[PDB]
């Protein structure tokens, strides 16, 4: 029923600013309170302020005065947040929240991924991962697929179109410098490589970018 | 204003099992709130006004307590409770949220298996040379990696990924990937990456030569 859509992530450069949306559906937007609340990696839940269309009310955080300036939309129904600084701090998941009256949260919205950079939109790499040179100890052979300098997130990694996906352990990317890079891992009997083909797939769809890397034997 | 801390940070548990999470406020507080966050998902309503309940909360969970000192108790622990949990407040605007108790599923002791790779020779045109260790389930998270160069320890370039507990087997996994330039990788032979895990003091090692 209560559904509270919002895109998936804005990118943009340190100064400028942003203008988040919350398409709201399910219930009456204009009876019950909007709340915005900020959540970092390791930091915590930090809330932002609140409208409430009515009756007109909006309340702030005083930490975020005047970062964030909150107006909404009712046509059309949507309830909007320009943030309006734009620093390194700022980098995290924003999220969208209906509540009944001050001051707790009932539905929350899908989140949007807010990432504050100056570098620029840059196509992946791929590299194949082979095993040392002769054999592997046991019987399960592992294989792995390097994805090394690429922005932003994310990329669609996936084993042989989608024959694949036993066993595989897909890590999450780190910053480093600019440029994301990411790793994953594949187990697999001994009877299965290099007998049968083994395909690593990537796709950047910022980049438009298709990479098939096969893993041949060292 | 007030500043909620919520104990402990980490918690594990075995399903089947009574389960007692804590959070402690500053000062007085009237009413409390909390919410569930499973891993990549939204967060959601549990317990409004201290002990009721939201709608489509399975019967399980429970609040109580006062003042300062507030808890949320799950009775029995199911494999779809492993999330991370959180405090929130009023009646002193802000309205804040506590540091977040990980609720984590508990597994019988887990070794790491660990796999070296050379640097790919499609990298090594580049000039770049990074040198992957990947640790594949073992239990618990905490773990140390130590990169050998020829005997001698390596700190600056290496990089650690972890991922979320697994849904099946609760195990974790991390990745560690040491990066080099073409002349700093042709300098030495010798690459070492070393597991130091909870479940035995001896280091699970695996390496290889570069002139091999």
């Amino acid at each position: 029923q209560v559904q509270l859509q919002q895109p998936g992530a804005e990118l943009v450069r340190p100064g400028s600013s942003v203008k988040l949306s919350c398409k709201a559906s399910g219930y009456t937007f204009t009876s019950k309170w909007m709340h915005w609340v900020k959540q970092r990696p390791i930091q915590g839940l930090e809330w932002i302020g609140n409208i409430d269309p009515s009756d007109s009310e909006t309340h702030y955080n005083q930490k975020f005065k005047d970062k964030a300036t909150l107006t909404v939309d009712k046509s059309s129904s949507t309830a909007y947040m320009q943030l309006s600084s734009l620093t390194s701090e700022d980098s995290a998941v924003y999220y969208c929240a209906r509540g009944v009256t001050r001051g707790y949260f009932d539905v929350w919205g899908t989140g949007t991924t807010v990432t504050v950079s100056s570098a620029k939109t840059t196509a992946p790499s791929v590299y194949p991962l082979a095993p040392v040179c002769g054999g592997t100890t046991g019987s399960s052979v592992t294989l792995g697929c390097l994805v090394k300098g690429y922005f932003p997130e994310p990329v669609t990694l996936t084993w042989n179109s989608g024959s694949l996906s036993s066993g595989v352990h897909t890590f999450p990317a780190l910053l480093q410098s600019g440029l994301y890079t990411l790793s994953s891992s594949v187990t697999v009997t001994s009877n299965t490589w290099p007998s049968q083909t083994i395909t690593c797939n990537v796709a950047h769809p910022a980049s438009s970018t298709k990479v098939d890397k096969k893993i041949e034997p060292r | 204003q007030i500043v909620l801390t919520q104990s402990p940070a980490i918690m594990s548990a075995s399903p089947g099992e009574k389960v007692t999470m804590t959070c402690s406020a500053s000062s007085s507080v009237t009413y409390m709130y909390w919410y569930q966050q499973k891993p990549g998902s939204s967060p959601r309503l549990l317990i409004y006004d201290t002990s009721n309940l939201a709608s489509g909360v399975p019967v399980r969970f429970s609040g109580s307590g006062s003042g300062t000192s507030y808890s949320l108790t799950i009775s029995r622990m199911e494999a779809e409770d492993a999330a991370t949990y959180y405090c929130q407040q009023r009646t002193n605007y802000p309205l804040t949220f506590g540091a977040g108790t990980k609720l984590e599923l508990k597994r019988a002791d887990a070794a790491p298996t660990v796999s070296i790779f050379p640097p790919s020779s499609e990298q090594l045109t580049s000039g770049g040379a990074s040198v992957v260790c990947f640790l594949n389930n073992f239990y618990p998270k905490d773990i140390n990696v130590k990169w050998k160069i020829d005997g001698s320890e390596r700190q600056n370039g290496v990089l650690n990924s972890w991922t979320d507990q697994d849904s099946k087997d609760s195990t974790y996994s991390m990745s560690s990937t040491l990066t080099l330039t073409k002349d700093e990788y042709e300098r030495h032979n010798s690459y070492t990456c070393e597991a130091t895990h909870k479940t035995s003091t001896s280091p699970i090692v695996k390496s290889f030569n570069r002139n091999e």
